[PDB]
DNA sequence: TTTTTTT
């Protein structure tokens, strides 16, 4: 019955492939199977109260424990996914299941396993019967609500319902330069059409509706409303995960008790995994930063709770991991290391009262209206404010500046962002530590860069850089009241970093909050770096 | 057949070699096509040049010619003897035909089949360079194309602004004393043609699309006043395109800086879209017409920030030559430089930038180099064969020469100092005081080579062994290839020489390894590591290969001092990371020992006892995946053959093959036994064979590969992984290698506590009996060398620091009261803070050779050729904003794939080395994810690309079918057989029908491959020289490996490397804005690493490791498995000394007292732990699980696995790494109950 | 049942 595919490591689990994502293997992809079919008692649970608190309050109350991922039939349930392939030789494109497609595969060699087209005799059908390599197709249908599909091949090639049951080709469009143009013929009824026709507006008038399907949980819904999109084979915009976390801290917000925990006088050193050092502060960065804390054993855990398919979270448009209400979740930890950088209150609290952080907060609060009134939300809700805006540009830069200097792999360090300021204990500092438990700098390779003279040293490089970006002009000229961005003066080229890393997802950021740029000046939180 | 003026308007000597340039358009000369025979004639009216047409190039102004068969007039020859007439107002002219037939063999004594053809490989890779360009950046046709039936936006892929990235800019520093500058801008612009006025027609008759282009630019001048820079307009026609910016105030030093923009501002209109796009854009400043002096651009500011270091300040004093003028935003940038280096005339932006880097070599060939390096070479003092031979007296006079030119070289520097260093004189002075340093140590060896009389003899050893292994690979390589040859031919002086800086290094070594008593041996301060380095491609291998043989060949002749033996044992221990690594390491390793062996053997005979009578031999020393374990497993692999124990392929000493069933034998083993290797010589000639080896003690190839049989017979060498060394903490027996033995079986050999044999035997099969005896102990090894030491950093580097805390203890003893070490030898291509790593891993202090001098270009061993004299290594960049990757690696494979096959089809077999293309990747699913593309989508358009309307000039046909893998996949039966199949060469023979040179493959012949893949190494086994092209998927993780993986291509042929650069990344964008700038400064930039050990996350991983490893192997009573529970108050006394040796050395390392009290409380913690279980009774404590008693036994220490790690989990390898999870997948049939529907 | 590459 089942058969060994490949292998992966288990750190993506979470982040990367898992429940209903696409995975790109070298032969074939497949579909991750749900939760609920999967091997209860392997899965090694992890203890830590203070996450399934929260994790139960928002999936309710019938979970139960937080379980690792697990470890010859033992594995992770696939399924072939999408199940419409073309064969290489002949250009014939046929499913799967309709019989004209067989596996040739090793049990004890799993990784050559391919599919062939069973007696391949070419196009003309005078060439001997062989078997023959197969290649999936390139082109899928998605739906914004979650579900997923293959493309309409038999709708599409003849503009509508039909009764032909012929064959059907691909071809290259004859000219080599060209990838836009595209030809799907039909042996039988020997009509032609392009595949350009299921792009932009005119999509509309073609595409059929959308069905309703979920591939990794084998069901149909009754129906949907929503109109569906053409979408490519592997696309960065199929499957983004919704996670969670949280610290091991010493003994309701998670956020709260860690900012409580971090900015006493004397840090606790009875728990196994926290210990802190006092390590100076550079003589350049006095007025603004009171207290740098190194951390040189810390603990995370983490957690996944959801997906969506087609748009980032901003919960209608979240997909469940199991047919019922689930009693576990996938769960994950990690042991490492992390910096601690506080700033100073009255500094923020004078710079708050000038008049171009004023200007910047309006504009910034009349993108925001606009950006949340353009899908139905209530626009006066969950603005975190300039000071948010202002800590999570410097983080960025921060974080691009460790990778430009120390030569480090870029999705290795995480960033944690504290700027609560309405419940009555104001708070300023950023959080910067490592992403795995194998990455760069794991063995005390960042708790070396706490050092005064290093700290320093890369504050500097990263404000001297950012002043001019690559796209500069129509960069700084940016407004986001007009096209309800969540973004001012802060592109792909100077600002963003991998999904990895990136708390909120690239929202919120304006490099001009920093530094004097080329057309705000007197906004600047720094001043002559 | 057309006529022509020479006039020399071009520079460049090896283009002015094959070109010819015309001014004025291509307009006036579009009769002039291709294939067609021009002559050329100088301004007397002399008949200088025939050439035949292969391309035509044109610009707005010039036009360049290029040629594939050219003949050259020697004689002076007149113009009047032809009929034709003189060029007029030097233009075109047409030729009778008949007449120049005629005129060819009357005058010339030539006709048309006797013009020879281009040889040069030089003018061959600017040909594809510029084939390259114009299908990847246009314009195709020339200033005035056309392009039919397609859009003019997918034609080309880079350089191309969109109307409202759409601007570009640069920034750069202009000086204080001129007032205005010049700017100029070019672009292009397409237009729709309409229908009556072109012809072109599809098949079935409809007319096509065609565009026209039309070029644009214009001048400006701009005063400099502070602020920002008012809008322009070049271009009247076109007044929606701006340049702008801003000024800024003076520095300290009175500068300006001075920011530009090239801004499309046009709008979009509802139809033809593509007339709104600008194409080809280009930006150039120069200063005005009238200004007094031309160059007014000067240096980017330094930027300090408060920051000193000495290697910074020299690495700054280094490379003062070569200046940084501008930086560019989206855009590269490109500077002329005046007569003064310092001073720069104009600046401009180029979208594709390119670069030439100048070859290092060793001086002594050519004709400018000093005049002592030439005599040596004349002299044949380089000889290893003629030092052998002489006197003591010539021996040190021809060694003399040597250091005498080295310290003139030396006197010659310190003068430069006041004049040549201006800014830079405390730096030059330090830099003086090392090669005076170096120049002592020399002496110094020559010293100690006079007085003593073993080291005379073991350097004669050496010289010897050294040149017979060299004269004797070259015949087994050649003879493993089929090559009908001789002894005779490969002894010649040019394949018996040294080279200058592997000698002075020997010379530098010997003094501390012929005297233990010598300073740098016996004192905890101020010893010498020595690090080497230098470019790729030098011998620094065969470098240090001759210190390991003199290190062999002394040890002997010393006596047994101090009550040790020294007659056996391992004296040098050779690591590497990369499995494979070791495995090519091997091969290499191995003549030398043969050639130690032969010359051993010969000595004896003679009646010589001065080598002793036990042979010399080596090991592997790696992981039970590659090694048998046991002799039964070594049985059973040669059992299951005849229905692994041989890593050799092939004889080192005669090149005949080896048969895996025939050629090796294990004798039987009641509780251990011997595997032997005979050479293949059916004849019985080889020393090596059955019929001759019979009677030595060790028979056959003297290599040992399993693990027992190492362990019960040291060899003298011995190669292994970094990762075997955290084994100690496991077994036990593993001290035989460090010399902790006290009993010997004459039966077995050397025994261990718990051993099978206790050496009392009767007699058996007729065997004598036997009995136990006692034996003093061995000398610990001498030597240790590490090599890729740059990769010993990080993670990595750490816990190999921490573990080398054992290693360096264990090979100490005692010698008159002092403590005797051995001596470290690393080797490096790099060098970036090595004090403090050296000073972290090793705790040594650091001494590099050779040093640097007051220049980059030139030092006493190594010479910077110039471009003049000797080819280089020519980069070009490649960068596109919001392009998809996978659609600029199509277009590039495609065209260089066919452009190659153009090259081929005129030329023939000189475009062999860029006939197969090498790819480099970063990982692995990236590989994966291209390998799909290469078979379908590549082939596709390769087998289209002359078979439209579209027009492409410089491409050709190809068809693409072999594609290989190089990767982790491949057996290493055929990885040999895989490097010998990219020998082959692409096979062509002239088509005399067709004009061509064709591919025409025999029955059942070899094809060649066409594209190679390659993972994070290449293959990197043998120097093969076809291999001259290479493109790089992104910026690789570091500097030093981006040295090394792009300097494997183009070694005994011209290269070209090409990098494709995404622009959302930040290394790969930063790269690109400083191409020029980056590949000229290399060792500026190589990125920072560290070690730190005995920080908490290091501890709590190797501490427990690192303190049983030491207790294990120093001591008897803890040595076995039943070694735990001896714990107790009489023997509790010995673990304080190992406790006090890692925290002397923890606060050696850190410096500071603070690790060392953490360091002190972690090894208590620990001791006290270890205390209170082996006191526990009713029970027997023991290391690991094993034995028959395991029924009650209880094991001590665990295994990484699902567990949470303690304080006891001991690790099993250097790195850590995570494991994978695999996937089940569910193939059945899935019916459908739902429609489509409207 | 132990040794290592690679994101
Ligand atoms: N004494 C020598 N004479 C001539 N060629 C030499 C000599 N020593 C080394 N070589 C050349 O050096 C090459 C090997 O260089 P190698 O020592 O492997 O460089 P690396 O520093 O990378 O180890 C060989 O191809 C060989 O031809």
């Amino acid at each position: 019955n089942k058969t060994p595919v490949g292998e992966v490591r288990p750190s993506q689990l979470l982040w990367t492939y898992g429940p209903g994502a696409l995975i790109d293997l070298p032969s074939l992809s497949v579909v991750t199977l749900g939760i609920d079919r999967w091997e209860r008692e392997r899965c090694q649970p992890i203890q830590e109260a203070r996450l399934l608190a929260a994790v139960r309050k928002v999936l309710g109350p019938q979970v139960e424990n937080l379980r690792m991922p697990p470890f010859a039939n033992i594995g992770v349930p696939v399924r072939p996914f999408p199940r419409w392939m073309r064969c290489v030789k002949c250009g014939l494109l046929s499913p799967f299941d309709d019989g004209l497609l067989e596996i040739k595969e090793d049990r004890f060699r799993a990784e050559r396993t391919r599919f062939v087209h069973k007696g391949c005799t070419g196009s003309k059908g005078n060439l001997p019967a062989k078997d023959a390599d197969a290649v999936p197709a390139r082109f899928l249908l998605a739906c914004r609500d979650g579900h997923l599909d293959d493309f309409p091949w038999h709708y599409f090639v003849h503009g509508g319902n039909s009764t032909c049951k012929g064959t059907l080709r691909f071809f290259e469009s004859g000219a080599s330069l060209q990838t836009e143009n595209l030809w799907v013929r039909c042996d039988s009824c020997e009509a032609s059409r392009s595949m350009a026709h299921a792009f932009g507006k005119a999509g509309k008038e073609n595409l059929p509706a959308c069905r309703g399907r979920h591939p990794h949980l084998d069901q149909f819904d009754i129906d949907c409303g929503e109109e569906p999109r053409a979408v490519l084979l592997g696309a960065t915009n199929s499957w983004f995960p919704i996670t969670l976390s949280a610290l091991a801290i010493p003994q309701a917000d998670i956020k709260g008790p860690e900012w409580e925990v971090l900015t006493e006088a004397n840090p606790p050193t009875d728990y196994p995994h926290f210990m802190s050092k006092k390590i100076g502060t550079p003589a350049q960065f006095i007025p603004y930063i009171s207290r740098v804390l190194l951390l040189e054993r810390l603990r995370e855990v983490n957690a996944l709770l959801g997906f969506t398919r087609v748009e980032a979270p901003e919960r209608p448009q979240m997909a469940s991991l199991a047919r019922n209400k689930p009693e576990w979740v996938p769960a994950n930890q990690v042991h490492g290391e992390g910096i601690f950088i506080q700033f100073n209150e009255k500094t923020l609290v004078a710079w708050e009262s000038l008049d171009a952080v004023k200007q910047v907060d309006e504009m910034l609060r009349g993108g925001h209206t606009g950006w949340r009134n353009s899908r139905n939300l209530d626009p006066n809700e969950d603005y975190p404010g300039i000071r948010y805006a202002m800590l999570h540009t410097l983080s960025h830069l921060l974080i691009r500046e460790l990778a430009l200097e120390c030569g480090y792999n870029a999705a290795s360090i995480r960033e944690r962002i504290y700027a609560d300021t309405s419940n009555g204990s104001p708070q300023a500092g950023i959080l910067i530590y490592t992403a795995a438990a194998d990455s760069d700098g794991t063995l005390g390779g960042l708790v070396d860069l706490g050092k005064p003279e290093n700290l320093g040293r890369l504050l500097v490089q990263a404000l001297n850089r950012s002043k001019i970006c690559s796209s500069d002009p129509l960069c700084s000229e940016h407004n986001p009241e007009k096209d309800r961005s969540l973004h001012a003066a802060a592109c792909h080229a100077c600002t963003l970093v991998a999904e990895t890393s990136c708390e909120q997802g690239n929202r919120y950021l304006d490099r001009s909050l920093l530094i004097p740029t080329l057309e705000r000046i007197h906004a600047a939180f720094f001043k002559g770096f | 057949a057309w006529i022509a003026i020479d006039h020399n308007f071009s520079r460049a000597q090896v283009l002015t070699y094959y070109t010819l340039q015309l001014k004025g358009e291509h307009s006036l000369h579009q009769a002039i096509s291709d294939n067609d025979w021009i002559l050329v004639l100088d301004t007397t009216g002399n008949i200088t040049r025939v050439g035949r047409i292969l391309r035509i190039r044109s610009d707005l102004e010039t036009t360049t010619i290029f040629f594939d068969r050219m003949l050259q007039v020697k004689s002076v020859v007149s113009i009047g003897i032809t009929p034709f007439k003189f060029p007029p107002n030097d233009r075109a002219g047409r030729i009778q035909w008949t007449d120049f037939i005629e005129t060819l063999p009357k005058e010339l004594h030539i006709t048309i089949a006797d013009i020879p053809k281009i040889e040069d490989q030089t003018y061959i890779r600017e040909l594809l360079q510029l084939a390259v360009m114009d299908d990847l950046l246009g314009p195709a046709g020339g200033p005035n194309e056309l392009i039919v039936d397609m859009g003019v936006r997918d034609r080309y892929l880079v350089g191309k602004l969109a109307p409202r990235p759409s601007s570009l800019g640069m920034t750069f520093c202009v000086d204080g004393d001129v007032d205005r500058v010049e700017i100029e801008a070019r672009w292009g612009r397409y237009e729709r043609v309409p229908n009556d006025e072109h012809q072109f027609f599809k098949s079935n008759g409809q007319k096509a699309k065609v565009w026209k282009r039309i070029p644009c630019g214009g001048k400006i001048v701009l005063p400099l006043i502070e602020g920002s820079i008012s809008h322009n307009a070049p271009d009247s026609t076109s007044p929606e395109v701006r340049v702008q910016g801003s000024i800024r105030a003076k520095n300290d030093n009175g500068d300006r800086l001075i920011t530009l923009f090239l801004v499309n501002a046009q709008e979009e209109p509802d139809t033809n879209r593509d007339t709104a796009w600008v194409f080809q854009p280009e930006l150039i400043v120069r200063a005005a017409k009238d200004a007094a002096k031309p160059a007014i651009f000067r240096r980017r500011p330094v930027l300090d920030a408060d920051g000193m270091d000495p290697e910074r300040e020299a690495l700054e004093m280094i490379y003062r030559d070569r200046v940084e003028f501008a930086v560019g935003h989206g855009v590269a940038v490109h500077a002329e430089i005046a007569d003064d280096v310092t001073l720069a005339t104009e600046v401009r932006t180029t979208v594709m930038p390119q670069y030439e880097v100048q070859a290092t070599e060793t001086p002594g060939l050519e004709l400018s180099d000093r005049p002592a390096m030439r005599e040596m070479v004349s002299s044949g003092l380089l000889d290893m064969q003629r030092l052998a031979t002489l006197d003591i007296d010539p021996l040190v006079d021809a060694l003399s020469v040597l250091t005498n030119d080295y310290a003139t070289w030396i006197d010659e520097q310190n003068l430069n100092v006041s004049s040549k260093a201006k800014g830079f004189d405390t730096q030059a002075q330090t830099a003086i005081n090392r090669c005076q340093e170096i120049h002592t140590r020399l002496q110094e060896g020559i010293n100690t080579l006079k007085s003593n009389e073993n080291a005379l003899a073991a350097f004669r050893f050496a010289n010897q062994a050294m040149a017979t292994q060299r004269i004797r690979s070259l015949y087994a390589l050649a003879m493993r290839r089929g090559e009908d040859v001789t002894l005779d031919k490969f002894d010649v002086l040019k394949n018996r020489s040294w080279r200058p800086f592997q000698l002075a290094f020997l010379l530098l070594s010997i003094p501390s390894l012929a005297d233990p008593c010598h300073p740098d041996r016996v004192k905890p301060i101020e010893a010498y590591a020595d690090l080497l380095w230098f470019p790729t491609g030098g011998g620094k291998t065969e470098a240090y290969l001759g210190v390991a043989a003199f290190t062999m060949a002394i040890r002997r002749m010393q006596g047994n001092l101090g009550g040790y033996d020294s007659s056996r044992g391992l004296t040098v221990i050779m690591r590497y990371t990369l499995r494979l690594l070791t495995l090519q390491q091997f091969q290499r390793a191995t003549a030398l020992i043969c050639a130690m062996e032969v010359l051993r053997r010969e000595a004896l005979n003679k009646g010589d006892k001065s080598l002793g009578t036990e042979p010399f031999t080596i090991g592997l020393w790696v992981g039970n995946k590659v090694t048998p374990g046991t002799t039964e497993d070594s049985h059973n692999a040669i059992e299951k053959t005849r229905n692994s124990p041989v890593q050799l392929t092939s004889c080192p000493w005669c090149g005949t093959e080896i048969v895996p069933g025939q050629d090796v034998e294990v004798k039987k083993d009641k509780a251990g036994g011997r595997t032997f290797v005979y050479c293949g010589d059916k004849k019985g000639r080889c020393e090596f064979s059955k019929g001759k080896s019979s009677t030595q003690p060790h028979p056959g190839i003297p290599v040992l590969v399993v693990d027992e049989e190492i362990y019960h017979r040291p060899p003298t060498m011995m190669i292994a992984t970094v990762d075997k060394f955290a084994m100690m903490a496991w077994r036990g027996q593993v001290r035989t290698l460090f010399g902790r033995v006290e009993k010997e079986c004459e039966r077995h050999g050397l025994l261990w506590p718990g051993a099978n044999c206790t050496g009392n035997h009767q007699a058996f099969k007729g065997q004598p009996s036997a009995k136990v005896k006692a034996i003093p102990p061995i000398r610990p090894p001498d030597l240790i060398i590490q090599d890729e030491f740059h990769l010993i950093s990080g993670p990595l580097g750490t816990m190999v620091g921490l573990y080398e805390t054992a290693v360096d203890e264990l090979c100490s003893w005692t010698l008159n009261g002092k403590t005797v070490k051995p001596k470290i030898i690393a080797s490096t291509a790099t060098v970036r803070k090595a004090k403090e790593q050296v000073n972290n891993v090793f705790m040594r202090q650091v001494s590099v050779f050779p040093p640097h001098g007051l220049d980059v270009e030139d030092n006493f061993f190594s010479v910077q050729r110039h471009i003049k004299d000797k080819f280089g290594r020519r980069y070009l960049g490649v960068c596109s904003p919001g392009s998809s990757r996978p659609a600029m690696l199509i277009r590039v494979y495609t065209a260089f794939l066919t452009a190659a096959q153009e090259l081929f089809d005129h030329f023939g077999e000189p475009a062999d080395p860029y006939m197969t293309m090498v790819g480099y990747f970063n990982s692995l699913r990236e590989l994966g994810g291209m390998k799909r593309l290469a078979e379908d989508d590549v082939q596709t358009r390769s087998y289209r690309v002359q078979m439209s309307m579209v027009e492409r000039p410089a491409l050709a046909q190809r068809s693409v079918n072999n594609i290989r893998e190089l990767t982790s996949r491949v057996s290493s039966q055929d990885i040999p057989k895989y490097l010998d199949n990219l020998e082959v060469k692409f096979k062509a023979e002239f088509d005399s029908s067709a004009g061509k040179y064709v591919t025409k493959w025999q029955e059942g012949d070899t094809r060649a491959i066409d594209v190679v893949l390659a993972t994070n190494m290449l293959s990197v086994g043998v120097d093969v020289n076809r291999l001259g092209l290479m493109a790089v998927n992104g910026q690789p993780k570091g500097t030093a490996e981006y040295i090394q993986a792009t300097s494997r291509v183009g070694r005994s042929f011209p290269g070209l490397v090409c990098t494709v650069l995404t622009w959302a990344r930040p290394r790969d964008l930063s790269h690109y804005e400083t191409f020029e700038h980056y590949h000229a400064t290399f060792y500026k930039h190589v990125e920072a690493q560290s070690v730190t050990p005995f920080s908490p996350r290091a501890m709590d991983r190797g501490l427990t490791g690192s303190l049983l490893s030491l207790m294990r192997l120093k001591n008897n009573e803890f040595s076995p498995n039943e070694g735990a529970g001896k714990l107790d108050m009489s023997n509790q006394s010995e673990l304080a000394h190992a406790i006090e040796v890692l925290a002397t050395r923890a606060g050696n390392v850190a410096e500071d007292n603070a690790r060392k009290l953490l360091a002190e409380n972690e090894l208590k913690e620990r001791a006290d732990e270890w205390a209170k279980e082996a006191s526990k009774g009713g029970r027997i404590l023991g290391y690991e699980k094993r034995g028959p008693d395991k029924d009650k036994t209880v094991a001590l220490i665990k295994s990484p696995g699902l567990q949470a790690w303690d304080n006891w989990t001991v690790p099993m390898s250097m790195r850590e790494v995570e494991s994978g999870v695999r996937l089940i997948m569910d193939t059945k049939f899935i019916k459908d109950d739902h429609d489509w529907k409207p």
